Order: C-alpha cells, then structure tokens, then sequence
C-alpha cells in the first residue's frame, strides 16, 4: 500500500516493521472476533 | 469441578490473554525507542556530540514527532481496552 | 520519455488527444502512454497481485506446511510451487493438504467452511 | 617463466548445497542476547554452490570464474594446498589486479598492473635423500609495473610436508568490493568429513579492509603441485597434484535475522523469504 | 490476475482495492450453514 | 494544572530524577602529532587521473597549527559540524590529494556532473568527512608552461565511488576499430593541463585535499586535542568516550568484548557497555533517574500540608527529597 | 527519476509518514466499528 | 520516555506539554475507572 | 535586452562540452544534475 513495487522505498520503509505488525495483529483480532461473535451469535443449539 | 480445575491449566485463558497484551504493548513501546524516524540515528547522544544546535534540531525534532505518535497510539490503544473491559465488569456485576 | 517503472505493457483502446502523453488513475498514478516510436496506446498494469496464507502446526511438532493462494483457480498458475495435494475450495487453491470425506470439529479455521489439521504417515 | 599443463582430464561440472552456512557479522556492535534484524548482502540458505577438487586418482582444477557483487569461498584440505586468489577484470596488462599470495614464507597483498599467464600456480619439490619437503616454484606473473599497493606480513615457515587420510581444516572466506574498499571475512575450524561440506553453523569475523579502488569482475584460485622423483616428465607431465577441495558461492541481498546469545556470539539465523514459513518467523 | 488485467480499459474497485494490497477474507460460515442452524432452531422450537 | 488551587486528591509528579556531579574525559593517550606539513605542504602532488591516498593514524588531530600559514579558500564538511572537531575520535582517516584547475574545484561534491567528477574522481552519495582546498599558482605554475599535471578526457562509462583508471588505451569514437593507434576518431584519453602564471583566475592551479573518516563505530585511533580525566565509578556522572557523550553511572561489567568492538548497545539501540580507552576493561552505564513519585494533598484553601510517596523504595539516606519525619 | 538518492529520500519520508498516519486511522475506525457491532452481536445473542 | 536525561531536547520538547498532559489525564482516568470497576463489582453487599 | 531562443529536436549530450567552455557557476534546480542522461525535455529556452 505505501510504495508497492518499489525497492529503494521497502530499503527506507524497513524501519516501521513494528507498526505495519502492530497493525496487522490489530486487523487479524478485529477478523478472529468477528467470527467468534456469529459462531457464537448462531451455535446456541449443537444437535441438527 | 475441584479435579478438573486442577488437572487442566487451559481454562482460564481469558485472564492470562488481558495480562499477555498488556505487557506486549508495553514491551512494543519499548520496542519503537530504535526507530530513526527519517533522522541519521536512533540516539541522542551522537546527534548532539556531533552537531551544533543550529543543525541537530531537526533530527531532534522529527524524533519527538515519532515519539509523540507511537505515545498517542498507545493510548488510544488503551482506551480502546478499557472500554471493551469495561462492558465486560458490567455484565460481571449484573450476574453477580 | 524518462518515466522509470515496473510493470506490464498491454494494448490498449482509449485514443489521446493529439496533445497528450500519458494517462492517469484516481490514485493520481501513470496508468496510460503514448509509445514515443510509434504513436500507439499501452496500458501499465503492476505485476504484483493476490493473498498468501500459511497453515502449521506447532514448530515442536512437524516442519510441514499448507499454502493458501486466494483469489485463484488450480483448475503453471501463479505459484511458489505446485507440488502435489492441490485442492480447491471457494476461499482460494490450497497446496499441501491432502482432502478427505469425513467431517469432525475442525481444527484451524482456513475458511468458507473449509478447515485444516494435522493427522495420520502423519500429514496435513 | 611460468609453464602450461597437458596431463589434465577433463569432467563435467559438480555441484553441492550450502547447508544454512555463510553468515559474518553484519557490523562492528557487542549485543548479546538479541533477535536483531539486518538488511545486507548474505549467501541464500540451501544454496547450489559449486564444487572444484584436486585429486591424483587426474584433475587439477583453476578456471576463471566470474564476481557477481561478492565472492562466498569454502576450502577443505589437510596439506595446505589453496594458497592464492586473483582478482581482475581481464588480466591482460592493461588494467590494474590484486594479488594475495601465501608462499610458506610471507602473505603478499599487492594491486599492481600484472601480466597473468594462462597457468599460474606454486610448486613444492620432495626431496628423497633427507625428509624435508620445501617449496621451489613460482609462476604467477612475468611482470609488473605502476604498482601501487604494497603488503609484505612477517616471515614464517608453514607445514607444507605431504599428509593423507581424512581432510582436516576447513576454511571459509566472503569477499566483497564496495566503495573501493575490498572487505575480507575469514574463519577457520577443524573437522574430520572426507568428501563434502559439514553440516553446522559458524559465524564468520571481519579480518580486512583494502582501500584498493579496483573494477573487479574476475577472480582465479592459486593451488600448489608437488615435484617428485616418480614421474620424469620435464615441466608439463611431471607434475602430480595434491588433494584438496574447495566450494564456491555468490551473495546476494537478502534480510536475515540473527540470534545473538547471552556472551554475544551468533549461534542461529534465519533467511527470510525464502519460504513462506520463514516470513512468518520475520513477522 | 487475468480478470483485473482484462478490465484495464474500464474502472473498478475491487482491483484497483486489491492492486493497492487491500484484500478482504471469507467468513468462516456460509449462508447454507446458518441457514441449516436457523432451521435446526425452528424445529427444537416447534416440536419440542 | 496550570493554576494556583489544587483540589484534594493524589497526583503524580515527574520520576525522581538525579542531577550528575562531575564530568569526566577518556580518550587514548597518543603524544604524536601526526603530519600536517606532508599532506599540506608536500613538494609534488599526484595528478588527478591518478590521485594520491595516504593512511594517517596515531594522531592528535589538533589542526591548530595550520593557521600561521596556508589559508584555505574551499573547507567544507559533511556528515560533522566544523565546531565538534575538537571533541571527537576518528576511525579510519584517509587523505586523498591531487591537484585541479579552479573552474572545476565546485566538481569536488557528492552528487555532481562534469569531466572530473565522471571521468577522473568521484564521491560517494553516503559521504562523511570533507574537502579542502587551496590556490598553488606560485607552486605548480611556472613561465612557459607547466605539462607535468595530466587528466582523463575520453571514457566508455562513468566512474564508481573512489576508483581510479589509470590505463592508457586508444578510444575509439566512431565505429571502425583503432588498434593501438592515433588517428581519425581514435583520440588519446589523457591531455596535459597548462598552466602559466598569467592565466585568469579560473584557469590556476588549485591544489585538493579530502579527507575521509568514520565516526562512533569502532576503536579510534586519530582523536583530538581534548586532555584526559581520571575516572570515577558508583556515581551519576558526564562522560565522554572516544567522542560519545552522556550522562550516567559506570559499573564493573562481566561481558567479554572481542578484540575489534568498542561499544555495545540495548534492545532499544542505546549504548550500554562501553570499553575504556586508556586501560583496557569494560564498564556498563546505567541512568541514574528511577523512581515514580506521588503527592497526597488536601484542598489548597484548607492547608499546604502534603505527602509524599516514593514508589518502589524501602525506607525500613535514601533516594527521597527529604527525609522529614 | 528526477532526483538521485541524496535528496529524494525526503520526499519519500513525507511519502511514508503520511501513508503510514492514513493506516492508522484507518485502523483505529475499524476497532470502533468492531466495537459497536460486538456490542450489537452481544445484545442479538441475549435475545436469541 | 521521550529524551529523558537530556537538556536540549527537553527545552525543545517544552512545545508539547499540553499534549503529554492530555495522555497523563487519559491514562490516570483510565486507572479511576478500572478501580471504580473492581469496587463496583465486588462490593455489593456492605456487611461482613 | 536578453536573447530567448528555442530549442528542438535535439539530442542533449553535453558531452563536448568537455573539450573547451569550463564553466565557473553551473547551478541547477528542480532536477538532480546526475540524471540529465535519464531525461527527456519538453521546451527548452535558452536565455543568453
Ligand atoms: C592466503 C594468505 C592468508 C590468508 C587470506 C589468512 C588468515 C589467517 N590465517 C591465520 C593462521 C594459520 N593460518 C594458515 C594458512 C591459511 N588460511 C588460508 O586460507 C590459507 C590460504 C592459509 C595458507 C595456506 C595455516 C596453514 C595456519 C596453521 C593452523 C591453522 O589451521 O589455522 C591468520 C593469523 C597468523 C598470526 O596472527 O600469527 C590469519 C590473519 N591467513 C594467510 O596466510
Ligand atoms: C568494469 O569492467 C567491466 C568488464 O570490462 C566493464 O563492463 C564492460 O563495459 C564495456 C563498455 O563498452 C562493454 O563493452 C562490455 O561489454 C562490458 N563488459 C561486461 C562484462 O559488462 C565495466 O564497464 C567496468 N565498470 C566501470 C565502472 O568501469
Ligand atoms: C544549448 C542546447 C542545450 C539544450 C539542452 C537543455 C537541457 C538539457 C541539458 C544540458 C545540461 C546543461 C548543458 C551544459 C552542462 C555543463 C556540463 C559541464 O561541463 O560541467
Ligand atoms: C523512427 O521514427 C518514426 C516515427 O516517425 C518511426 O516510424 C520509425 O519506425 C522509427 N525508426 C525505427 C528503427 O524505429
Ligand atoms: C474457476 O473458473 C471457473 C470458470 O471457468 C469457475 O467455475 C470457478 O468458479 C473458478 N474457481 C472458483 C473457486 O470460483
Ligand atoms: C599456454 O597456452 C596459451 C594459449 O593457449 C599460450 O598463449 C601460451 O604461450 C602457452 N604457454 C606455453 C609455455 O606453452
Ligand atoms: C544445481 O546443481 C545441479 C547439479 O546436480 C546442476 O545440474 C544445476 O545446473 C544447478 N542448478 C542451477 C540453477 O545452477
Ligand atoms: C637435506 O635437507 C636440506 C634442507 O632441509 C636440503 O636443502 C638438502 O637438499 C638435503 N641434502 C642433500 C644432500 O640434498
Ligand atoms: C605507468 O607506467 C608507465 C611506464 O612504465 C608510465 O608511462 C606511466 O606514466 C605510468 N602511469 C602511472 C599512473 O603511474
Ligand atoms: C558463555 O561463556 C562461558 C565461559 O566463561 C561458558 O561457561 C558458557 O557456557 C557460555 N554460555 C553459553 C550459553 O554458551
Ligand atoms: C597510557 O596508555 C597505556 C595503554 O597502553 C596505559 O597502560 C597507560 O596507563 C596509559 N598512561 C596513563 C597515565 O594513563
Ligand atoms: C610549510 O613550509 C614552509 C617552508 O618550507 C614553512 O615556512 C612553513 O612554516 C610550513 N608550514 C607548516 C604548517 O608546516
């Protein structure tokens, strides 16, 4: 998203790694609890 | 209840998951002091026993903006917690 | 005309005014231009494109692991490597794990009700 | 001076794997017990190195080989047979190379306008009547002028005695020429392995600095021969070969990342973005 | 690859979203699966 | 709070946060002054085609010499300001010297076109040190002519950072093949430069002088003029090794350096232990700020009566503003 | 491709800061939108 | 956390004191709250 | 009364500028001088 497709910008970006993770973890919870709520919203019931 | 408890430690991740991030925002605030921020280094010690303070404010400068933010990003990140722990004690005090 | 970039050149079928070169997206980036030779539109697409996902199990436990490219068919295509085990389900090609007809608590999510774990050798 | 060699036969190419091996001390910093990450020119792990080897059964084996932005170079032996390296770009007189030479008595350094043969080498003789083996020819160059650096160490004898059995010491070199400057890591360890290159980790130390200032894109290897009573030949069939072995590898630019332990020495890395798992270990 | 590659002559948004390293994951339930647990629910509610 | 009134409550104040007694200065104990008379005031200087590239080490770089002659028309520097280096070490230093025409002394930069700066010399991007320069015209000029300084005017490519081409070869312009010889569209890539004492002032002689170091790095040899300072230990202190400055505690270390590292850093990339230039021993550096600090207050129109609690201390002096009662 | 890497890397920094500021606030949206909607799955879940 | 141990950085950063009150406000109520919390929760009943 | 002329067609070498013509100020903004090899112009004026 910054400067895909570029090589001397990924060289000046390596110094915000700890962001772009941080970020990412942050995303990757927001995505976990979303499934978590429906499964927990629609799976009250275990026998079909 | 009593052996179950005992025998199995996996039950009582919920704690232990608000512990383990806590201290993982602390430890990545710790983390983010090594970051030049587009300066020539990470220290403050060898901006200032190399240049004079006509020309070494502006790395100093740009360190406190990098700083600042991963302070205010921290905090947000916190408050958001709260909240969200928050809610969780109410529903606590409720069932209780 | 000293414009530097990486990407692939495609035909194109917009016609520039007699007064202009290069042609721009909403992100403000050069998407269009004129070959200086011979007067003809090419479209710049960059070559980059499409999600990767990594399945294991605990690194105590086994070395191997199952890729999942989303976005594309396995039915080369655009692979690290095709191996062997290639699977197909409506969350993207999974390369790696081998697909069976049973049906039991699913261990690791993968998605679109399709999940993953490590059985019996043993295997993905 | 310098003579050419007709006694050699001729095999098709052999090629081996670098076995999570190549890694050097990416700065001059103590840290120790750190997960540091790095960003510079490094040897790809499970790389398909190539294999060069002096046996009698013969092969003898120096070609030219190119220098693609470093040089990775791994020997193997037990008599102290690789003893040189040139590096140029055509060799010719007509521009200028460096020279490092090990001749059992001095290690020579010199970037000078040499006139390379198409054989060069060293020759140790082996003397019947007392038990002394002693080094007696040196055919590099024939000439050189406008030489400009100059590297002369302190005189020493080396054991250059002929040995068999098992190879024995190992011994690893980076070479790379950025800025001007011609920057030499070496390490050395001893092992018992007879045919290939062990399987381990070893960090390799900085040892120099050249401030050569040279366009370098070839480099050749300097072995040695021994001379003896056996066989008659004159100069070109008279030569038997030692035994020794040496790999090569090219750097690339890749990220590592590197586990510093608790006295500071490097013990693990990772190559990342080799496989995918790699870069979830990055992350 | 070869479908966002074959509308460069007209816009879009998903590719011009996914070409800028913005992607969007599945949900791990289908609509048949919740559609199943609904009428699960609707028989247990009925019947019993 | 910016205001006068405080309401009654606990609060928290700044870490308590100690002021350094005295300050200290370990640099290397060198008593030789390194030549400035055979680097400025050489006899011969090298051609720029081929430039000269001298080592200097075991210095006291005191520069403090060169003011009663050889004044300097061009001093500039990059990568460390001109007042700091008086308190500083360096690494490596190199001078390389040659000598120019004046036109094209402004050619002696990091990222700069021209004959001198593709062809003969060239600097890199990532350039720390600098250059010097100054007017020879009564030296290396004389009447009739002066041929003795040559410079390369043909070449396929440009030149890499610090790389010399001295080879003399037949460059071949057009399209047929020389073959070692001079004639049409076949040139000789060296030419003489003339110099004479009646030209302008852009077609003299200047003679250059760059020099090119590492600072903060590595062991130092080349340092300054700066004395040096017993040392003191278990007490909040200014230091100054080898050019780093700052502020702390110096403590016996158990770490064993290898023979080529000086500093060693934290997980936050700050300098942790540090290797004692005169006596050869390591010594870690800790802050002498810890400690939070909190205060207990009632409203301020009822009394200025106040606690004080010190977290993470006994008191069963110690590190407290007042001890009291 | 106008300017060399001496005083390009300026602009990229700019570049950089202000795509990285975009991603944060970004990111911070989408953590209140989870929010909100967990606190919605939460309050379907009890009625359920 | 910013420069701490330094004097000109300090005199440089004296531009920011609101913003570093504003973060010290947020996180003390941050702190209120969560006691607030815990003594809500677990103290019901005043009678031992 | 300064002298304006355009420039056209060319190909901009500067290369034989080497053999005479040492310039004393050679002074150049809003492009790096190294990448003049690397450059097409538009409309060239040159103002003697
Ligand atoms: C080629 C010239 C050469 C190089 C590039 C190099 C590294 C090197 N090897 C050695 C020990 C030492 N060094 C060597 C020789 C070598 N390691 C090699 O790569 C080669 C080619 C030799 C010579 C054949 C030997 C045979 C021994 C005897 C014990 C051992 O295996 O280390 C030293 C420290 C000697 C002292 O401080 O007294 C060094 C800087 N050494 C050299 O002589
Ligand atoms: C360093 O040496 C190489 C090889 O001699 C040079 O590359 C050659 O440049 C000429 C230019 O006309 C070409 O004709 C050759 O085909 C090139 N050979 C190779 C292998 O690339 C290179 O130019 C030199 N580098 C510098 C900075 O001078
Ligand atoms: C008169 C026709 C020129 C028109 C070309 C216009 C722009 C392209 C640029 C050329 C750069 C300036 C030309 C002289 C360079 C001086 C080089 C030197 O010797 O230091
Ligand atoms: C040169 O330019 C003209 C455009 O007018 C073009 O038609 C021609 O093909 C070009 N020559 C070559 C070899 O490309
Ligand atoms: C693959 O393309 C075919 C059409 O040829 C289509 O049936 C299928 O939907 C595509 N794969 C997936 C997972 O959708
Ligand atoms: C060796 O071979 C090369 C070319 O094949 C030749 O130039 C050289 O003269 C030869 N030397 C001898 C001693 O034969
Ligand atoms: C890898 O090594 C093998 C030797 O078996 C060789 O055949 C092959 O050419 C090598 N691959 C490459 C890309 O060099
Ligand atoms: C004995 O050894 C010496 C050197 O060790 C050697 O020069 C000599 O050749 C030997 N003696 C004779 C008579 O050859
Ligand atoms: C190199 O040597 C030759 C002759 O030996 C001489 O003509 C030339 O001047 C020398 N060049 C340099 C840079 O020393
Ligand atoms: C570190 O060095 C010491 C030698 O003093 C050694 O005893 C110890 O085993 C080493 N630590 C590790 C983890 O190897
Ligand atoms: C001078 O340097 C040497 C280090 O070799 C050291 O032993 C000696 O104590 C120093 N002299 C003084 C007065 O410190
Ligand atoms: C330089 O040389 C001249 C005479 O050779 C002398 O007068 C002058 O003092 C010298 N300057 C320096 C700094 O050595």
């Amino acid at each position: 998203y910054i400067c895909g497709d570029s090589t001397e910008c990924s060289n000046l970006l390596l110094q915000y790694g700890s962001f772009c993770t941080q970020l990412n973890r942050a995303l990757t919870g927001i995505a976990v609890e979303q499934d978590k709520n429906t499964q927990e919203v629609f799976a009250q019931v275990k026998q079909i | 209840i009593q052996d179950s408890l005992s025998s199995t430690a996996s039950a009582l991740g919920k704690l232990q998951d608000v512990v383990n991030q806590n201290a993982q925002a602390l430890n990545t605030l710790v983390k983010q002091l090594s970051s030049n921020f587009g300066a020539i280094s990470s220290v403050l010690n060898d901006i200032l026993s190399r240049l004079d303070k006509v020309e070494a404010e502006v790395q100093i400068d740009r360190l406190i903006t990098g700083r600042l933010q991963s302070l205010q990003t921290y905090v947000t990140q916190q408050l958001i917690r709260a909240a969200e722990i928050r809610a969780s004690a109410n529903l606590a005090a409720t069932k209780m | 005309n000293g414009l530097t970039g990486t990407g692939v050149l495609t035909e194109s079928n917009k016609k520039f005014l007699p007064f202009q070169q290069f042609g721009r997206d909403i992100a403000d980036t050069t998407d269009a231009v004129r070959d200086p030779q011979t007067l003809e539109i090419l479209d710049i697409t960059p070559c980059s494109f499409g999600g990767v996902s990594v399945i294991t199990p605990g690194t105590n436990t086994s070395n191997q692991v199952a890729v999942l490219y989303q976005d594309v068919n396995c039915t080369t295509w655009r692979v690290y490597s095709t191996g062997s085990n290639v699977f197909q389900t409506r969350a993207g090609c999974l390369i790696g794990a081998e697909h069976v007809n049973n049906s039991y608590e699913c261990d690791i999510p993968i998605g679109a009700g399709i999940c993953a774990s490590y059985q019996t050798s043993q295997s993905i | 001076q310098c003579v050419n060699l007709t006694t050699r036969t001729q095999l098709p190419p052999a090629y081996t794997n670098s076995f999570t091996r190549g890694v050097y001390y990416p700065d001059k910093v103590f840290r120790s017990s750190v997960l540091h990450s790095t960003q510079d020119l490094f040897l790809p792990f499970f790389s398909n190195v190539t294999w060069f080897h002096a046996i009698h059964v013969k092969r003898f084996d120096n070609p030219v080989l190119p220098f693609n932005d470093g040089v990775y170079f791994a020997s193997t032996e037990k008599s102290n047979i690789i003893r040189g390296w040139i590096f140029g770009t055509t060799l010719d007189s007509k521009t200028q190379s460096l020279l490092i030479v090990n001749n059992a008595t001095n290690v020579v350094i010199k970037v000078c306008e040499f006139q390379f043969c198409n054989d060069p080498f060293l020759g140790v003789y082996y003397h019947k009547n007392n038990k002394s083996w002693m080094e007696s020819e040196f055919r590099v160059y024939s000439s050189a002028n406008n030489c400009t650096f100059e590297y002369v160490s302190q005189p020493f004898l080396m054991d250059l005695e002929g040995k068999q059995g098992n190879f024995k010491n190992l011994r690893e070199f980076v070479f790379k020429n950025i800025d001007g400057y011609f920057k030499i890591y070496s390490k050395h360890t001893p092992i018992n392995l007879v045919r290939d290159l062990p399987q381990g980790f070893s960090a390799l130390e900085p040892l120099v600095d050249l401030p050569i200032g040279i366009n370098i894109t070839r480099f050749q290897t300097l072995l040695a021969l021994h001379r003896s009573y056996l066989t008659p030949g004159d100069s070109s069939s008279g030569w038997t070969a030692g035994a020794a072995a040496y790999y090569v590898g090219y750097l690339q630019p890749r990220t590592f990342l590197l586990k510093y332990n608790e006295n500071g020495t490097i013990t693990d890395a990772v190559d990342c973005a080799l496989d995918p798992l790699s870069e979830t270990k990055c992350t | 690859y070869g479908d966002c590659l074959g509308d460069i002559a007209a816009r879009d948004l998903i590719c011009a979203q996914k070409f800028n390293g913005l992607t969007v994951l599945p949900p791990l339930l289908t609509d048949e699966m919740i559609a199943q647990y609904t009428s699960a629910l609707l028989a247990g509610t009925i019947t019993s | 709070l910016k205001s006068f009134t405080v309401e009654k409550g606990i609060y928290q104040t700044s870490n308590f946060r100690v002021q350094p007694t005295e300050s200290i200065v370990r640099f290397p104990n060198i008593t030789n002054l390194c030549p400035f008379g055979e680097v400025f005031n050489a006899t011969r200087f090298a051609s720029v085609y081929a430039w000269n590239r001298k080592r200097i080490s075991n210095c006291v770089a005191d520069y403090s010499v060169l003011y009663n002659s050889a004044s300097f028309s061009t001093f500039k520097c990059y990568g460390v300001s001109p007042t700091k280096l008086n308190d500083l070490c360096f690494t490596n230093v190199y001078a390389d010297s040659f000598v120019i025409r004046g036109d094209e002394v402004r050619q002696i930069a990091p990222g700069q076109t021209g004959k001198i700066a593709d062809y003969n010399y060239k600097l890199p991007d990532d350039f720390t040190g600098c250059v010097i320069a100054w007017n020879s015209n009564n030296l290396d000029s004389k009447v009739g002519g002066n041929y003795n300084y040559l410079y390369r005017l043909f070449r396929k490519s440009n030149l890499k950072p610090f790389e010399r081409d001295i080879s003399t070869e037949i460059y071949q312009a057009g399209s047929t093949p020389c073959n070692g010889v001079e004639g049409f569209n076949c040139y000789f890539p060296l030419q003489s430069y003339g110099f004479q004492p009646t030209n302008g002032v852009g077609y003299q002689p200047y003679r250059v002088v760059v020099l090119s170091f590492e600072l903060l790095h590595a062991p130092a040899t080349v340092c300054g003029p700066k004395k040096s300072t017993n040392l003191v230990k278990n007490k909040c202190v200014n230091f100054n090794f080898n050019g780093l400055t700052g502020t702390g505690v110096l403590t016996e270390s158990n770490k064993k350096f290898l023979p080529f590292q000086q500093f060693g850093r934290d997980i936050a990339d700050t300098t942790d232990a540090v290797r004692d230039p005169q006596t050869l021993e390591i010594l870690d550096i800790t802050p002498c700020s810890f400690g939070g600090v909190s205060v207990i207050t009632p409203g301020t129109n009822t009394s200025n009566q106040v606690a004080v609690l010190y977290q993470d201390v006994n008191c069963t002096t110690w590190r407290v503003y007042s001890t009291g009662s």
